[PDB]
């Protein structure tokens, strides 16, 4: 009983990680494909 | 009185009329050499109109002297039209000969007004047990045909078709938008072969044509179901006509190849401006109205697989019903393949279906959803420790799955021709028995490719 | 080099070589030069104002956006396809105005005000500008007034007072507009006068909602704006304008009235429709600059105004009373994302918001108001007193319930204080579900409040808690009725309401059973 | 002549063509013959015309219209005569009480100061919070960027800060609201009448109904009247200390990429102005202390989708020197300030800064509070009895900690009873020095709570 | 020590051209055979400025719209 119980505090933190690293990678991502529409956005407005 | 072409640029053809005589918007031109027809889109001044093209823009020179019309395209309507195969601008294309009638209308049309709206909501009964159950139709609706791998939705199609035809005498009207030529024939010959084609009436656009035509097929269908649901026999009272449109997302990407050269900037994600505008004029002809009514089966292609970019987000404001189909569903046997708990329906309501269907649906889809819970929990332990509860659950999910399984008329191969069409109190009945628990007691491969319970009853009790 | 401007046409240019003289056509008059998409450019038109008023020859009607150098742009608010280049336009020297007054009640108008129901004539005896000016910040004052919208859960943990803006956002089919309707209908005796602007939608769904709307009673206090989804994109984009006109009337003169904007992404989008096809630059996902100055000069008419204020405006006619107008928008989001623009935009406006979530509507909780996130920035000053004093067993045990939820799937070795917990958070959150078109009124929600916070649901099982909730209010409706009157005039709350309560509350249990 | 007309209108957009000898500056202000508007020059197109930005609504213009030209910037009233009052961002009575009595005006854009005229030293600002002080000091010339939203007492902050600086300092204030809505500007309004905080405040209020052209100015105004109440000096020279309250800076970002988008410029990465760094710079570079005087602000902040490494957070992080972070659970458990102790930071908290003492109390304190957070969960799972003494001691020092950060306001002595406590420093660090020993170990909880030096806790504790 | 100063408030050319001005004033020492040491202080300050400097002249962008030519600055 007492390892598993400091087992799943173990994997408690370790998905508390995960997030923190997928939060990251997901706000880059967001950022990227905003630029992306703009870029494209003014691009085909110019060429008209 | 007669134009100049004087630009060519892809689709995209430009005209020059004198300054007094200029033709309106959507009005019909018709180039004096070949057989192409355009229709004007715009007016930019001078007498010049933009237009595009509906057919074969290669071997077009410039300074070629074109007639206008002075009205839309207008398409030929009747009891003539029935049985026979048609392009954009009602030419017959099965070499069967000239449509035989002298009615037409023009294809483009106001919708209808507020005052004229059906005073109340029928509900529509096909006999599939699925449908009928979780995803009733509505008299004059709109339902989509989301998702599905490689499987028998032209099956379904026409097993529609049939079931509404061998139960009303309602005409049809099929018009593929940016159809695969391969899938037309096959409906067609299917029509053929089962003796519906008498009450059918179809158009094309094969998706290798100018744009113009995957985006004025569907318009051509509408019109045709208009005049079949307008025409008034014997009584004072129209019809009740349906409509299929086999692939309405064909027909938004037809006006995004067209809207950059118009000359308007881009939108979300490269779409036209007008994508709502042009979604609203198509599918707000197709209403149930004081006299008579339209109802429309639309299957519907989800690109990538991802349903939040605006194509089919602005057809989910107009769909009552979604049914969605799904590979494993098809895979574990079950034929109609309809999702249970993912096809829903704007009709499941009390109100409109009374208070015995609703709260069976509810209880069915309770049941479904706590079984596909189970899902792991029944793999990595097994079935025996499990609790006493959650056992039914799971014998009653598995037998409900088994009896939405159907067997189909139009196949009789492999099936026998088993025409059932169920009719709803059959089901009603039956699904009440079950999750009761009358039934708990009869093997679930009993419950395997039959219609009502007294089949199930007798194929278990011949085993 | 430049492309060709919309003045330089081979006769135009032929007439300038001709004279120069009577100033453009006496200023007055245009010429059609250029249609496409609902969009006309005019040449000439000197004396056009920036939003006036436009008459065509065959009797529509225009509305000059730009105003640039040599041309006028023009949307049209009828359908275009029977406007020509050569034809004439000529300016009415106005802005746009639709009628207003106690004559619109009951019945269903264009974006312009005009009857589209077929019962004949809209004899108005008054107009006013579509586009106005909110009033100024000294004339405001703060919200202390409650509205009802019959909704357990929204009138105790979010309420709405008289003057706020209360957002409601969600997915697709998760219940917006039956929220908004039943909000509606909950003012049968609250005697504000309600205006519902549908945008975008189907007419059938409109004429339901209409016929709906009818068979409550709720349409003899009502004013339905519609603009549908084949309506021109003008038409969708003036609607809630004239929508607040037509609500804010109301205000001016001491009377409170409420009006909810359907789908304002819907006028969104057609607005970005409408700046694309005049070549207005582009922004993120290709709205105009101005999308914000187009939804919150709209948001911020509704307000509440100072007894001094009405006073000032009806030249002392209506010296004592004090006006309000509450708007109750709604939002669409693409699978849950509240990040997009406009609803980033609305949600920086407005003073709370009602989420409701796809995965509660789907496991049968309805309404999906989410408790979690949902919040209203007027907060206690809202409500009447006994529901204020009531709410916080309510408010805590969602919290608690919320806090512990992962729990619910052991339930074996659960100590005995948070199993205790679990047990009045899952009666609670059985108790906040509710039907359509039965609002409760403040009594009932009372009743329902006081009974849960007691304990006195603590020994009925969790699947039977619905019936138990309609059966204790059918019960006190016929037996103690001069109680429930008293309630819903004054909504005092003492020791001899409570203990009156208590007592129905034990005799219920004692006597006949759900 | 000065005089030209208008020839364009597109929405916000209104050009102007004059002749050719005399075109205006770049932001000059123009008004409209025969109407109220004015008109802000942005950029000179050549051949005479000029495109620029109209402050109001522009219905009802129209082309060929008489406009008359300022040849000045936009020019605000200064002086002592703006104190209570509220206005607009052109320097109008918006407040219904007639108009400003000053005579004195001052163009709103003008060259932040040179680099010869910066302070000789950078020290502190001192006031009484008794969180303010110890954890995240603020300096004379800094900017503090103030997290957390409504409900937890934003508006009561504020109050307070303006109290303690007008009360120690001597210093008036101003309030600048970019993008302010109208009920809650109404309600601040009449809280800070009630309290009598309003004869020190100079308001300026652009509401969110104004074009985007007045939500990027109203800024300006402001930091217009904070500069001119810095730079005016009594005998011995030595000009007053002002703050300058800017609500919510990111509204003053999307007002500066709205009238970018309108004008039309090819958008930046995230969709933001090219000139997004020039434009915040240009603000918060006005900001500092001079030889004459100093001026802080105290400047809200939205992080939007919350996400902190987009370019508006990420621009404005580059000028913040501390940063105040409140909490919704503090505010729950009845602490007042809820300033969170453990997040909120300040680059002044240096041993070169302020001192060598200062700097190890602070340290200390935080590390008892993360160890008392670690062991929380300990306590919630495994029994308090698990746990050694030293984490007994631990928890309770922990816990009287966090009692000793709450005092109460002035502006709530009308509210509560209980007058407010301004705590000065060298009174705070004995506290925390004394509690940090074990000194006070022998006293219960509840005496730490709602007060302030330790005086006055050890007579609490004595009449408890 | 020599200190070159373009602040927050100064014209994005002034940003721009620092580090070159920096640069060429370093240059003196390295020419005559005499050591040098030049720090340039946030190089992504001068990319921003020059970033700023070509949107203004409607020059399209590559990625995170940095100009074409941001490695050869
Ligand atoms: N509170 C409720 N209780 C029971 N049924 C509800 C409730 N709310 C909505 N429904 C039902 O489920 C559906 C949701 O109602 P509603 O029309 O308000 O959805 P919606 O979110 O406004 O959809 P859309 O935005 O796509 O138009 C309707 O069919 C309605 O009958
Ligand atoms: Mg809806």
């Amino acid at each position: 009983q007492s390892a598993r119980m400091v087992a799943m505090k173990a994997a408690t933190d370790n998905a508390g990680q995960l997030i923190k690293d997928l939060q990251l990678i997901y706000n880059k991502l967001r950022q990227a494909a905003i630029t992306q529409e703009i870029s494209e956005i003014v691009g085909g407005a110019a060429a008209v | 009185s007669s134009g100049r072409i004087i630009q060519i640029i892809g689709a995209v053809i430009d005209v020059e009329f004198e300054r007094t005589s200029v033709p309106k918007i959507y009005d019909a031109l018709q180039v004096d050499g070949t057989e192409t027809t355009l229709e004007v889109q715009q007016q930019l001044g001078d007498g010049v109109v933009r237009t595009i093209a509906m057919g074969s823009t290669e071997g077009l020179k410039r300074g070629l002297t074109v007639t206008s019309t002075n009205a839309p395209i207008s398409v030929p309507v009747g009891t003539a039209t029935l049985g026979r195969i048609m392009d954009v601008l009602g030419r017959p294309i099965d070499e069967a000969g000239p449509v035989a009638t002298e009615e037409r209308l023009p294809i483009h049309r106001q919708a209808p007004s507020y005052a004229e709206q059906a005073a109340s909501t029928d509900l529509l009964e096909t006999g599939i047990k699925v449908i009928d159950l979780l995803c009733p139709f509505a008299k004059g609706g709109k339902v989509g045909l989301f998702g599905g791998a490689g499987v028998g939705k032209t099956v379904n199609m026409m097993e529609l078709i049939n079931n509404i035809a061998k139960a009303h005498s309602g005409l049809s009207v099929f018009a593929g938008v940016g159809e695969r030529t391969r899938e037309g024939n096959d409906f067609y010959h299917e029509m053929k072969d089962s003796n519906v084609l008498d009450k059918v009436a179809m158009v094309y656009g094969q998706m290798n044509e100018p744009p113009g035509n995957r985006l004025r097929v569907a318009l051509t269908g509408l019109t045709m179901a208009e005049y079949f649901r307008d025409e008034k026999d014997e009584n004072g009272k129209g019809r009740d006509v349906l409509l299929f449109v086999d692939n309405i997302y064909r027909y938004t990407l037809a006006g995004t190849e067209v809207s950059a050269l118009l000359g308007r900037m881009p939108s979300a994600v490269g779409y036209q401006p007008t994508l709502a505008e042009e979604m609203g004029v198509l599918q707000e002809r197709i209403t149930s109205t004081k006299s008579g009514s339209i109802t429309s089966i639309q299957a519907v292609y989800v690109p990538a697989d991802d349903l939040t970019d605006p194509s089919p987000a602005t057809t989910f404001a107009h769909l009552d019903a979604t049914v969605v189909l799904s590979r494993d569903i098809a895979s574990s046997g079950i034929y109609p393949a309809i999702d249970p708990l993912d096809s829903t329906s704007r009709q499941l309501d009390p109100l409109v279906v009374g208070q015995e269907h609703y709260e069976i649906a509810r209880a069915v889809q309770n049941v479904l959803q706590r079984y596909k819970e189970l899902k792991d929990i029944i793999a990595i332990l097994g079935m025996d420790e499990l609790a006493e509860e959650d056992k039914l659950v799971v014998y009653r999910a598995r037998k409900i799955q088994r009896f939405f399984s159907q067997p189909f008329h139009v196949a009789e191969v492999f099936t026998g021709a088993p025409g059932k069409l169920v009719p709803l109190k059959e089901t009603i009945r039956g699904f009440k028995g079950l999750l009761a628990g009358e039934y708990d007691h009869i093997p679930e491969q009993a419950f395997y490719m039959v219609g009502g319970i007294d089949e199930v009853i007798a194929k278990a009790e011949k085993l | 080099m430049q492309q060709l401007n919309p003045s330089e046409i081979s006769a135009l240019i032929k007439q300038r070589i001709g004279d120069l003289d009577t100033s453009a056509t006496a200023k007055n008059e245009g010429t059609i030069v250029m249609v496409s998409d609902g969009i006309v450019r005019i040449h000439g038109l000197a004396d056009a104002m920036y939003g006036e008023m436009i008459e065509f020859d065959g009797g529509l009607f225009g509305m000059a956006l730009n105003l640039e150098q040599d041309s006028v742009g023009a949307v049209v608010l009828g359908n275009y396809l029977s406007l020509q280049e050569g034809q004439k336009a000529r300016c009415t020297g106005r802005v746009l105005e639709v009628p207003v007054g106690p004559e619109l009640l009951g019945r269903v108008v264009d974006a312009l005000g005009n009857p589209i129901d077929g019962k004949g004539p809209i004899d108005a005896k008054l107009t006013d500008a579509v586009e106005k000016v909110a009033p100024g910040v000294i004339w405001r004052q703060s919200v202390d007034q409650p509205v009802q919208t019959g909704y357990k859960s929204v009138d105790t943990m979010i309420p709405v007072g008289r003057g706020q803006r209360e957002l409601i956002i969600g997915d697709r089919q998760t219940g917006k507009t039956a929220m908004a309707i039943d909000a509606i209908i909950a003012q049968k005796n609250s005697g504000i006068k309600c205006v519902y602007v549908a945008i975008g939608q189907k007419q059938s769904t409109i004429a339901n909602v209409v016929r709906k709307l009818e068979e409550t009673g709720a349409m003899a206090y009502t004013t339905v704006v519609a603009a549908a989804a084949a309506d021109p994109a003008a038409m969708q984009y003036l609607a809630p304008y004239s929508g607040c006109t037509m609500g804010e009337y109301f205000r001016d003169r001491g009377e409170d009235a409420l009006i909810i904007y359907d789908d304002l992404s819907k006028q969104a989008v057609a607005y970005r429709q409408i700046s694309l096809l005049l070549r207005r630059p582009p922004g993120r996902e290709a709205y105009p600059g101005d999308v914000f100055y187009l939804h919150s000069r709209l948001l911020e008419r509704a307000s509440r105004v100072s007894a001094e204020y009405v006073e000032k405006f009806t030249n002392g006619a209506v010296t004592g009373k004090t006006g309000s107008l509450t708007a109750l928008p709604i939002i669409e989001t693409q699978a849950g994302d509240v990040s997009a623009f406009v609803p980033t935009n609305v949600i920086s406006i407005t003073d709370g918001q009602i989420f409701l979530e796809t995965s509660l509507f789907n496991a049968g909780i309805r309404p999906a108001v989410n408790a979690g996130i949902s919040v209203s920035r007027v907060g206690g000053s809202a409500q009447t007193k006994i529901i204020k004093k009531l709410s916080g067993g309510i408010r805590t045990a969602l919290a608690q319930y919320r806090e512990l939820a992962a729990f619910a799937q052991f339930a074996s070795d659960l100590d005995e204080a948070t199993r205790k917990q679990l047990e009045h958070g899952q009666r609670v959150t059985e108790l906040m579900k509710q039907k359509q078109y039965a609002p409760y009124s403040i009594a009932d929600q009372a009743v329902s409040v006081y009974a849960s916070n007691e304990g006195y649901m603590a020994d009925v099982e969790v699947k039977k808690i619905v019936d138990f909730d309609a059966a204790l209010i059918a019960y006190f409706r016929s037996e103690y009725a001069p109680l429930m009157k008293q309630i819903d005039e004054t909504g005092d709350y003492n020791k001899d309401i409570e203990a009156a309560i208590k007592a129905g509350i034990e005799s219920f249990k004692a006597t006949q059973t759900y």
